[PDB]
């Protein structure tokens, strides 16, 4: 089981909302996280990279009454190096 | 060369183009955006989508491993023609089969 489990907003902010996430069984390498508005398909999300290590993450500059989907992959080293298995929630500022 | 290589989208709209108008054993070459300036390789496999890392030291691309590479194209050549090298944690293979154009 390589999927994140547990990915919570903690804290929120009209602009701003601070995630959580409890790392999957097969322990993880790294983590992605990506993030834009719902109903964008993808269009100008961020994205960003944090170590296995690091299981809370901040986002920040959202517009507010604004529906955001938060994505977390799980990601490893190896041959070769990737990343999938994404957990997602939706959040409206 | 080229058509495969989609250099204006995310993660995401990358997947919804594999998950809506490719097929299992899709991919696409892409732009890192948490690792610039390095390279992604999305792959659509068994219905979800895999991103692999590609290394741009800018000299030579690579997987952080394995043979290194003058161009994009001669790495992604060299990934279709050697089927079976590239596998997950688990021991999947991952299969480049059909390149996603424009």
């Amino acid at each position: 089981s390589s999927v994140p489990t547990k990915l919570e907003v903690v804290a929120a902010t009209p602009t701003s909302l601070l995630i959580s996430w409890d790392a999957p069984a097969v322990t993880v390498d790294y983590y992605v996280i990506t993030y834009g508005e719902t109903g964008s398909g993808g269009y100008a999300w961020q994205e960003f990279e944090v170590p296995g290590s690091k299981s809370t993450a901040t986002i920040s500059g959202l517009k507010p009454g604004v529906d955001y989907t938060i994505t977390v992959y799980a990601g490893y080293y190896g041959y070769p190096t990737y990343y999938s298995s994404p957990i997602s929630i939706n959040y409206r500022t | 060369s080229r058509r495969w290589f989609h250099p204006n989208i995310t993660g995401v709209e990358a997947e919804n183009l594999l998950l809506t108008r490719g097929v299992d054993g899709s991919f696409l070459a892409r732009p890192s955006k948490s690792n610039p300036g390095d390279f992604t390789l999305s792959v659509r496999r068994n219905g979800a989508v895999t991103h692999i890392k590609i290394q741009n030291t800018g000299d030579y691309y690579d997987l952080y491993g394995g043979e290194k590479f003058a161009t994009l194209a001669e790495l992604v050549q060299y990934y279709m023609e050697h089927h079976g090298q590239l596998k997950e944690k688990n021991g999947d293979v991952i299969e480049l089969k059909y390149p996603l154009n424009k």
